[PDB]
């Protein structure tokens, strides 16, 4: 995340963290619920073996509300493509549930004709993550979050150099140095709507960080409500 | 400004219009209150809230 603010005690509940065998976190998830977790397609192919943890707000220190999980199946969109980032969806299930607790909640999923009507017609839309903090920074520490203005569809196709897909939206800042980048992928996109917060989008890509011109692009998970309630029953 | 497209129809979450009227209805882990509107939480630590403790 570069710019922001750092997620203060239970202000971002729902973020997971995928670490590697060596535990360090690649990307970012969502809890969905107890037994499922959230995240990008394009991210199950940065370990051969990784965990989830949840309840984390500072990499470097123990609080204690910490809590790692094993996976035990992944399904993956089944269209994904690599070329492109269209179909950058996964849906992960723990071998055990997660305990709900402070820091430790998951993010409600709305339906689609309702969310695309007036929760991605609302200004922002807020992001978060353990990711970089500058294009060619390093990694953060504290777990981030910034808020994301939302983007006109046809604005965003005019600046990307790449396809922008009607599995994808966009938001960021055109010129404002703040944006998510590498290592939030997979995270949390919600928006807030009378203070219960949406999973509206999930981490997917950008041409660098925070680049002038350039905005940020995100699954539209308004977009595979349906596929994502069937993963989450089998 | 209409229905749900008026204040989100008075509605706390889902807003869906029926026979020119607006229905109410709220996530999992919830349960619409007497009023139609409202939405109450099933248990403990329901989805989209921020933890207080
Ligand atoms: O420049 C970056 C930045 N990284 S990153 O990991 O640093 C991210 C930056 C960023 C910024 C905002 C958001 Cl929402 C998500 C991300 S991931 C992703 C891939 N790329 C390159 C890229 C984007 C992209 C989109 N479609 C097709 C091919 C693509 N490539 C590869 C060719 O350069
Ligand atoms: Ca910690």
């Amino acid at each position: 995340i570069v710019g922001g603010q750092e997620c203060k005690d239970g202000e971002c509940p729902w973020q997971a963290l995928l670490i590697n065998e060596e535990n360090e976190g690649f990307c970012g998830g969502t809890i969905l619920s107890e037994f499922y977790i959230l995240t990008a397609a394009h991210c199950l192919y940065q370990a051969k073996r990784f965990k989830v943890r949840v309840g984390d707000r500072n990499t470097e220190q123990e609080e204690g509300g910490e809590a790692v999980h094993e996976v035990e199946v992944v399904i993956k969109h089944n269209r994904f493509t690599k070329e492109t980032y269209d179909f950058d969806i996964a849906v992960l299930r723990l071998k055990t549930p997660i305990t709900f607790r402070m820091n430790v909640a998951p993010a409600c999923l709305p339906e689609r004709d309702w969310a695309e009507s007036t929760l991605m017609t609302q200004k922002t839309g807020i992001v978060s993550g353990f990711g970089r903090t500058h294009e060619k920074g390093r990694q953060s520490t504290r777990l981030k979050m910034l808020e994301v203005p939302y983007v006109d569809r046809n604005s965003c196709k005019l600046s990307s150099s790449f396809i922008i897909t009607q599995n994808m939206f966009c938001a960021g800042y055109d010129t404002k140095q703040e944006d998510a980048c590498q290592g939030d992928s997979g995270g949390p996109h919600v928006t807030r709507f009378k203070d219960t917060y949406f999973v509206t989008g999930i981490v997917s890509w950008g041409e660098g960080c925070a680049r002038k011109g350039k905005y940020g692009i995100y699954t539209k998970v308004t977009a595979f409500l349906k596929w994502i309630d069937r993963s989450m029953k089998t | 400004r209409k229905l749900c497209s008026l204040d989100n129809g008075d509605c706390d979450q889902f807003c869906h219009e029926e026979q020119n009227s607006v229905v109410c209805s709220c996530a999992r882990g919830y349960t619409l209150a007497d009023n139609g509107k409202a939405c109450i939480p099933t248990g403990p630590y329901p989805c989209g809230k921020q933890t207080l403790e």
